[PDB]
RNA sequence: GCUGCGGCAGCGACGCUUAUGCGUUGUUGGGUAGGGGAGCGUUCUGUAAGCCUGCGAAGGUGUGCUGUGAGGCAUGCUGGA
RNA sequence: UGCGAAUACCGGAGAAUGUUAUCACGGGAGACACACGGCGGGUGCUAACGUCCGUCGUGAAGAGGGAAACAACCCAGACCGC
């Protein structure tokens, strides 16, 4: 018959907990981006709706390799003309890891709709274990 | 010599005059197409222009 | 037991499944002649003995059923440049069914 | 001495106008659609069916690369093990074994892992 | 692109069969101007006070089968010659 | 220019290969705005998606893959279906 496993509409979701307190920073994104798609996954034919479910912790412990601790363009221009452009170096932004840096995965995903389905939907935080505002249940 | 059994190299239309030397000459059409010619000196002449070009393997 | 083979495309994933395929040759009509496939068998693959090969001893084939070898399908498929249009065309096959006994 | 085009006139427009989907606005209601759109459909169709053979292959390997590697040896090494055989070569497509016969598949990764010289 | 499998058409061959033709095979089949070659369909004339029709024609609209395509047919409904 | 290639061109034999591809005569043509890339050059500033010759290839009249997206560059030339 037509081979292609269907799209059970994001059938299963395996929960996980990275550490981010590591030393890989930017390298980690890939195995973080591959995961929310169909990396470790075999069946659940990607391309179509899908994903997984992992979560970041502190993450505040990153340095990148070279002097990237001091670079990284970063600007979040707005629909304001009048000459805006908000450039802030990485360390300048690392003061409060928000929608960026830890969120380096967004630029690594299919982008637009559906990819957008995974997006921040992995949670980030910046303090590891304490009062996990996130779902405490099953994780690895 | 070395001409007995030669399969075309791998190239569409790009040459200028060598095509007569091969496809229109030797008798090769489409890549991979192999031809087996005799094993006398006279033939080496064709493969020479297309030395590293064509593929004669064994 | 599972099934497996090529012949005009590796179409042999399903077990018995009775799925279309290709065509005999001289003619199609039904009935049969009892044509065993070949030991492309995944060892049949199906039991406590799923095997990497498929090769799990000599001779292992299923007999072809020859359910219904007819029909077609029609697909327009027409190209056109800016000055022409081959738009007008059609090429199909009948893919004989075949139910296939057991492995 | 009568063209009286009316006679096939209708049949032709009606023919292409027969785009069930309706598509959108003028794309059904107006004859304008036909050679503009009904024609595009023929074009977009012409290439997709044949270009599709690979789009699935890209998926087939996308999952094999995602299934076989989890249990040692990447897709790059996999087919290489598999590559060595006298009869052992059953292609992909059915390669989706990772979805129904996992045991088979993982029993097939050894056919390659242990196979790789 | 090449290979595998099926199918279409032209030409050379092969197997025969033998007006001929079909199965195997080698090969050729991108294409504007343009050349050549085949065809569909429409109005009107012959074949036609023959054949189809009010136990429903042409026309309009749906559907199903069919041809490589132009189109072909069968039929639901409308329809009123 | 007291020397001088490659090489293109000329004619002679020879094997093989290519569904006479060669030539002549006759019916119908279209076509004389070409553009880019490589090599050899006039020009121009070894400027120009410049301009004028030569030659080869592509586009024109080629779809597909490739250089993010790029008619001309690279690869490869689309009878149909899988």
């Amino acid at each position: 018959m037509k081979t292609f496993t269907a799209k059970p509409e994001t059938v299963k979701r395996d929960w996980y907990v990275v550490d981010a307190t590591g030393k890989t920073l930017g390298r980690l994104a890939t195995e973080l981006a591959r995961r929310l798609r169909g990396k470790h996954k075999a069946e659940y034919t990607p391309h179509v709706d899908t994903g997984d479910y992992i979560i970041v912790l502190n993450a505040d412990k990153v340095a990148v390799t070279g002097n990237k601790r001091t670079d990284k363009v970063y600007y979040h221009h707005t629909g304001h003309i009048g000459g805006i452009k908000q450039a802030t170096f990485e360390e300048m932004i690392a003061r409060r890891p928000e929608r960026v840096i830890e969120i380096a995965v967004k630029g690594m995903l299919p982008k637009g709709p559906l990819g957008r389905a995974m997006f921040r939907k992995l949670k980030v935080y910046a303090g590891n274990e304490h009062n996990h505002a996130a779902q405490q249940p099953q994780v690895l | 010599a070395k001409t007995i059994k030669i399969t075309q190299t791998r190239s569409a239309i790009g040459r200028l005059p060598k095509h007569k030397a091969t496809l229109l000459g030797l008798g090769l059409r489409r890549i991979g197409h192999t031809v087996e010619r005799e094993d006398t000196p006279a033939i080496r002449g064709m493969i020479n222009a297309v030395s590293f070009m064509v593929k004669v393997e064994e | 037991m599972y099934a497996v083979f090529q012949s005009g495309g590796k179409q042999h994933r399903v077990s018995e499944g009775q799925t279309v395929r290709l065509e005999k040759l001289d003619i199609a009509t039904g009935e049969t002649v009892e044509f065993a496939e070949v030991l492309m068998i995944a060892n049949g693959e199906e039991v406590k003995i799923g095997v990497p090969f498929v090769d799990g001893g000599v001779i292992k084939a299923e007999v072809v059923a020859h359910g219904r070898g007819e029909k077609v399908k029609i697909v327009k498929f027409r190209r056109r440049k800016h000055y022409r249009k081959q738009q007008g065309h059609r090429q199909w096959f009948t893919d004989v069914k075949i139910t296939g006994i057991s492995a | 001495a009568r063209v009286k085009r009316g006679v096939i006139a209708r049949a032709r427009h009606k023919k292409i106008l027969k785009q069930a989907k309706g598509y959108y606005g003028a794309r059904s209601r107006v004859y304008r659609v036909a050679f503009q759109a009904v024609i595009k459909a023929g074009q977009y169709a012409y290439r997709d069916r044949r270009q599709r053979k690979r789009q699935f292959r890209q998926l087939w390997i996308a999952r094999i690369n995602a299934a076989a590697r989890q249990n040692g040896i990447s897709y790059s090494k996999f087919i290489n093990g598999l590559k060595k055989a006298s009869v052992e070569i059953d292609r992909k497509i059915l390669a989706d074994i990772a979805v129904f016969d996992k045991v088979a598949f993982t029993a097939l990764v050894e056919k390659a892992k242990a196979a790789l010289a």
